[PDB]
């Protein structure tokens, strides 16, 4: 048992002294015992003398000099494993649902190494999400990250719900939801929500496991929470060989955190103001989100826009790990379309003829150029009136309202929302589905059998009771 | 002595350098020589950083240092109810001893996730424009932001004396109690701000906590945790309070010249890394309870004032982000009459409708829209245009007009729904624009005499049946031939 | 413990370690601690070395020893590099084993003097229509990619290394051309998935890759390109030729500044330091054309940069700009359009390959260069008169965009180039419509090949067009537009 003493407190920066190599190593985590339970701090830098300059995870008030403070022999270490599906989780690894200890046999330290270079899979590859807007025309790439935009009133929860409800039953992996800067009442609102959904099931089974670093905690506690909620993602990935989701709400305050610390370890600013390690904070991060030969984490990060400036070196850092973004849309939303994805302005980089086949490709870059005058053509279309259309416009027009209505669709989890039965559509039908309208095949069809329904078959089915 | 007591090393600019005082507390309150109080900030190796509560000609080298053993607290409980104090509690409105239920530290722990209730009650701020567009509900943090000058204290200010309404009742569970942090303000200016709650008899419920523009850093940095210490009394007792901190620009000014004067690292525009710490720390504390708890509530109004409208600036950034909405304040608006200044296309409230009387939300679901779409042609407004644009212009100018409200006057629930019902339906359009102010206080009166029916129910009922719907739009009607 | 060999650690935080002794090390050497993680003696002051890290700092700990290693930082160099992948201290991350160095070069090597240099006259052929004819790269030249985010800057490197194929195969060792590719700041999965792209072309068997990515420690990506020049310069010092892509410039620059501000020196410009410029130019002049006394080898470097929001000003594009021999500036406009490779004729050059252009390419690049770029004074105009003159230029001009555009992974030979140049410069394609353009070329190389095959390898051979090649080549083009 290696212990040390508080030399000194300066805010969320608190020294402590060693004796003779005894010392903690850099990333360490230290513990301190409080009235209030337990301070943890990570070892940050050994500053000479036997004294090293650590973070504090928590409140330092109160601490006095010469307090005892105790190794534990190695960093942060988070429980892994099924025993923390279901369960609310902070940075250190302890339960905050008052549900009792996460009875997990297993604990993994939050810092590691990203998969070898030998050990990256080779080939991208699509992760077909059970959502045809995305599959179609955004495709997210498997071990990939992917932006998620537009902030709030757009179904941004049902969203996110849906994707860990498709992604376990098509693929059989689970979730885990990193909220970095959680709002407390916002990460409160999600929890009875995922339980109202059943994505957590506290009677049953759980898709999900939740790890909040909430706002009102210090920037070291902000900044580490990303890698305590991957730490988990890793050992299904790792242990359990599983495609795994990560959701990392809000990217921005992970960075914001890091400027934070940086800050107060008394390191000179970079450009507008952001710690000099911006980049490799951000790829310390990122670079454990990848594919190996065991299975896949793969990231959906909701990205805020300082200033709405995309210059600027928080956002310029992430797009640099971005394989897609799906942007939500009020404007989507207020033509009552759900989800509000945006198909012109979400975009994949695996949306190419070598990764997703010279069919699927064809498909979505036409159902892309078909939209494309459309929104061109809003605007003679609200002057001229209808009539003043040429033969392959006015036809394509009436086809291009009716694939924007066809990219609608159910979801399973809104479905208590709703009461209308949700479509996790194969990635499969999607294409085709979406070729046939092009070619016209449907064209004898009014738009409403197209809203809200899953595969051809549906819209067939739809239109046939529309009839009577 | 040494581990109970200090040497002054060195002082100046409000930092004691202090020698010895071994087994202190950080963030624990000390006492000197002269009777000057300060806190321990900095332990370091050396010394011990204190930064003090009183001027430092009070404090010289060599001068004796006590512990008292505490970290800062403040008394709270109903005792402070009416009463003036400073950051640390001390009344100072010459009207004698403040009685305290208890002691609490000025930092707690805010409620974690798993103790609360998504907010749903209402907090009525008494203001169409709120009421109707951008909902507050009990346990939010709703941040009022805008340039100097643009009315947001006024709308923190209608908010408090619009709860006489249920403050003088004696159901404790509608009743709002409210507190109202001075940060950095003048004197002259808190004791106005009395005064015109003790005139409309607002005092009684409220406290206001007052770290005004001359007292020393530390003091003014406190307040704000304080004052939400004094609020968290009433959320933890199964009651609700309301905190106005007025405002965070002046207290995040106070903990800079702390920070820098302590030598810690600057950051943005010269602030210290935790800056942000300090505000999302402090509101975090409002909240809404969970039924366990005792369903108590703390709903905090913070200030910020911007710059050049410039929301990008580092602290509007930090409380933007950890609020829930923004009511929006403009001089641009202000000057054109409209008042409260409120820029609807720049306010919200995440929460929402969950939040709002449902009445309410019946009669203004549209608002949001015909507003939204008037805003979007509004350049227009400057002949040649069809009807259907006429039509949009008329309706958008009325509703706009019916918006302005004059300062110190909060409109009832009952109140503000037939006067917005009447314009998103299209009964003022043949209103010339200059007469809906008059038309609104006439049609009150008028309901008041011929239809207080209508407005009990509305009171009583908070939803609007189709019965109730239909009474109201034959009333109007009724009013507007008349 | 002598502490003229070895060394204490004082204290370590900020990717540096203060180290006491070591007192006969070396300014730059490089150093080992306990873990077996690797330092460069940065500072030699009185009673301590400053020594910066090539990992974590969790690696090194307050009182541990550091050895001296004898050695200024430097890599194994030699043709036993070439098909693997290493780290930028030249350790091998491929799984493949030992590197067989011909012998180690350090990773700061001076440039070639003033006499030992010759202007480029030799072709770096690229395989792309748009570089070859309008922005010629020769050996030993420098010409910077540049442009947005993902604009197609690493394609166009891509297709250059994959087009070598073309002479990598053949014997004689003056047209070949070895490669070497730098990640730097890039995405592990980025690099992984690109070799597996250069296996999949045979494209490895001549190139080498160098690679410090996202999540190691800023130094190892500073060092990179240094390290990928010495095994670039092995080539260029055996009478041999290699070629350099530094991807990118710009995420080595912040990787310096991030070691910069930690190390205490003061930020300027967008808060690099004062020597971010001779961090690059120092880089870049290792790129050269050696004279016939010197073996004549070459080293060609294509940097990548990346500019925000298009904006080529930017502190570090202008100093980049102020070394390289030339820029290939790629548009996102274009590139969003369609148009790729999205290379901005306007705003694109090469201040030195003209003169190693192959001469077919130059005879039908007749004023391309000036017609193109300012069909784009009548094109920007366009959309104010329904002309008569100035309606040719935009039929032409719409052509010559279209003749241009070229898919990913397709680099094509010269001898199948200017065929497609000739039809469009002699205007051949006026009268066949946009969206046929792009059937039009792959349809017409089939045409020349099964029946022109004669005149293909003719330009192939000599290089050059005849008055007869070039009347004949007019014949075989009507024939096949007609129909
Ligand atoms: N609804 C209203 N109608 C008319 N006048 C008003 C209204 N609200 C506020 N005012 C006046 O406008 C001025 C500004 O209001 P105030 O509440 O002081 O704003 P503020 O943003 O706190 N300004 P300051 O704190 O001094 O930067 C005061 O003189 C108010 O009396
Ligand atoms: N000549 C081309 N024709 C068609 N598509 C292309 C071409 N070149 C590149 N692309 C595609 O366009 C995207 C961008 O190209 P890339 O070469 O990755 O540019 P980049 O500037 O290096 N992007 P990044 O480095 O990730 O910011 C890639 O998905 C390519 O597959
Ligand atoms: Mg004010
Ligand atoms: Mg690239």
């Amino acid at each position: 048992p290696i212990t040390g003493k508080v030399t000194a407190v300066i805010g969320a920066i608190v020294d402590v002294h060693f004796e003779q190599s005894e010392l903690p190593a850099i990333l360490n985590a230290l513990e301190i015992k409080t009235p209030q339970g337990k301070l943890v701090l990570e070892v940050a830098q050994h500053l000479g003398e036997n004294t090293v300059r650590t973070i504090a995870m928590d409140g330092t008030e109160g601490l006095v000099r010469g307090e005892k403070v105790l190794d534990t022999g190695g960093p942060i270490s988070v429980p892994v494993g099924r025993e923390t599906l279901g369960r609310i989780i902070n940075v250190i690894g302890e339960p905050i649902d008052e549900r009792g200890p996460i009875k997990s046999k297993l604990r993994k330290p939050i810092h590691a190494d990203p998969p070898s270079f030998a050990e990256q899979s080779t080939s991208a590859e699509i992760l077909e999400t059970g959502i045809k807007v995305v599959d179609l025309l955004a495709p997210y790439a498997r071990g990939g990250k992917i932006g998620l935009f537009g902030g709030a009133g757009v179904g941004k929860t049902v969203f996110i719900q849906e994707l860990i409800n498709n992604i376990a039953k098509a693929h059989g992996g689970f979730s885990v939801f990193t909220g970095v800067g959680e709002r407390t009442r916002e990460g409160n609102d999600l929890y009875r929500e995922m339980k109202e959904t059943g994505v957590i099931n506290l009677e049953g089974e759980s898709k999900v496991a939740l790890v909040f670093g909430q706002m009102n905690e210090p920037p070291g506690a902000r900044a580490r929470v990303a890698l305590t909620g991957l730490t988990i993602a890793e050992y299904f990935r790792d242990e359990e060989g599983q495609d795994v989701l990560l959701f990392i709400d809000n990217i921005f305050r992970f960075t914001q955190a890091g400027s934070e610390v940086s800050a107060l370890l008394g390191r000179i600013p970079s450009a507008v103001g952001y710690q000099p390690t911006l980049a490799t904070d951000m790829g310390l991060l990122q670079e454990r989100i990848t594919t190996t030969k065991k299975g896949s984490v793969t990231s959906v990060q909701a990205v805020y826009v300082p200033a709405d400036d995309l210059t600027d070196p928080a956002p310029a850092t992430t797009f640099a790990h971005l394989d897609a973004t799906t942007v939500l849309s009020r404007g989507i939303s207020e033509l009552g379309i759900y989800p509000a994805v945006d198909p012109l302005d979400s975009k994949s980089r695996l949306l190419d003829a070598a990764v997703v086949g010279q069919e699927h490709y064809d498909v979505a870059s036409k159902v892309q150029e078909t939209l494309q005058t459309y929104k061109s053509l809003q605007d003679i279309i609200a002057i001229l009136g209808m009539d003043e259309l040429s033969e392959q416009d006015k036809l394509t027009v009436e086809r291009a309202r009716k694939i924007q209505r066809f990219l609608s669709q159910p979801f399973a989890v809104a479905e208590v929302f709703t009461g209308i039965p949700g479509k996790l559509v194969r990635l499969k039908d999607t294409v085709a589905s979406f070729k046939a309208v092009l070619e016209g095949k449907y064209d004898n069809i009014p738009e409403h059998a197209f809203y809200m329904v899953g595969g051809i078959e549906d819209v067939v089915a739809k239109a046939e009771k529309l009839a009577a | 002595n040494l581990n109970e007591t200090g040497r002054v090393l060195a002082v100046g600019d409000g930092i004691a350098r202090v020698f010895g005082l071994n087994n202190i507390q950080a963030e624990e309150l000390v006492e000197f020589s002269s009777g000057v109080k300060g806190m321990a900030l900095n332990l370091e190796p050396g010394q011990v950083g204190i930064v003090l509560f009183g001027s430092d000609r009070l404090v010289k080298e060599g001068e004796l240092v006590k512990r008292t053993g505490n970290i800062v607290d403040v008394p709270v409980g109903p005792g402070l109810l009416g009463r003036v104090v400073d950051a640390l509690g001390n009344p100072i409105d010459g009207k004698g001893p403040i009685d305290a239920a208890g002691r609490s530290r000025a930092q707690v722990k805010a409620p974690g996730i798993l103790p609360r209730r998504s907010v749903h009650e209402p907090v009525q701020t008494g203001l169409k424009a709120v009421d109707a567009l951008v909902p507050i509900g009990r346990g939010q943090r709703e941040l009022i932001i805008g340039d100097r000058q643009t009315g947001k204290t006024a709308v923190a200010l209608d908010t408090i004396l619009n709860q006489k309404r249920w403050n003088n009742g004696s159901d404790e569970s509608k009743k709002l109690y409210c507190v109202y942090v001075a940060v950095g303000q003048k004197r002259s200016t808190v004791a106005q701000l009395v005064q015109t709650l003790e005139q409309h008899d607002a005092m009684k419920y409220s406290i206001i906590v007052a770290a005004t523009a001359s007292e020393a850093a530390p003091l003014q940095y406190l307040a704000p945790f304080t004052a939400a210490s004094i609020g968290e009394w009433f959320r933890d007792n199964g009651k609700h309070a309301l905190i106005v901190y007025d405002d965070l620009s002046k207290q995040a000014v106070a903990y800079r010249q702390l920070s820098l004067l302590l030598r810690r690292p600057p950051g943005r525009e010269a602030y210290p890394g935790d800056v942000f710490y300090l505000h999302s720390r402090l509101l975090e504390r409002a909240a809404k309870l969970s039924e366990k708890e005792g369903s108590g509530s703390l709903t905090a109004l913070p200030v910020i004032e911007t710059q050049g409208g410039d929301v990008s600036a580092y602290i509007p950034t930090n409380v933007i982000s950890i609020t829930d909405g923004q009511i929006f304040l403009e001089a641009e608006l202000f000057y054109k009459g409209i008042r409260p200044a409120i820029n609807v296309g720049l306010s919200v409230s995440r929460v929402g409708s969950a939040a709002q009387v449902k009445a309410l939300k019946q009669v203004a679901g549209s608002l949001k829209l015909f507003l939204a779409q008037y805003r979007e042609v509004a350049a227009s407004a400057q002949s040649d245009l069809d009807a259907s644009t006429k039509q949009t212009l008329v309706r958008g100018e009325r509703l706009t007009q019916l918006l302005k409200q004059n300062q110190y006057s909060p409109l009832a629930t009952e109140e503000q729904v037939p006067l917005i019902y009447a314009g998103v339906n299209g009964h003022l359009d043949g209103i010339e624009l200059s007469r809906i102010g008059e038309f609104e206080s006439s049609f009150l009166s008028y309901l008041k005499s011929n239809h207080n029916e209508l407005l009990t129910e509305i009171r009583e009922k908070g939803e609007l049946s189709k019965e109730l719907l239909a009474s109201l739009k034959s009333a109007t009607e009724s009013f507007v031939a008349t």
